[PDB]
């Protein structure tokens, strides 16, 4: 019988271990505050503007 | 040395030439060392030249 020496080939075709989709980071108000250095206790105060009545 | 002139004994006290010495040693290591965590370097350091290197 004919006998041949062949390379066991390996391919990546797009089969990935199943892990959940990432949605929440895009849906949440992300990084409106950045200058967290140069702020006491890593805390940035957020000011909520005043409301007046007529 | 001095000896009496016309002295019956004629021995001379031979002088000695002794060279002296002293050692100078390199024996100290002066250092200033600083340790900054990733939080301290990221958030607490602003310049790092006038805040770390100059001190």
């Amino acid at each position: 019988a004919h006998i041949f020496v062949k390379p066991e080939l390996v391919a990546e075709i797009g089969v990935k271990q199943l892990q959940r989709e990432i949605v929440l980071p895009g849906l949440v108000w992300t990084n409106p505050l950045t200058d967290f250095g140069g702020s006491k206790n890593d805390t940035i105060t957020v000011r909520v503007p005043a409301i007046t009545t007529a | 040395n001095r000896r009496d002139l016309r002295d019956p004994d004629r021995t001379v006290i031979a002088s000695e030439l002794v060279e002296h010495s002293f050692g100078v040693t390199l024996d100290k290591h002066v250092y200033a060392a600083l340790k900054f965590t990733d939080e301290q370097r990221t958030l607490d350091i602003r310049d790092y030249t006038k805040q770390v290197l100059m001190p």
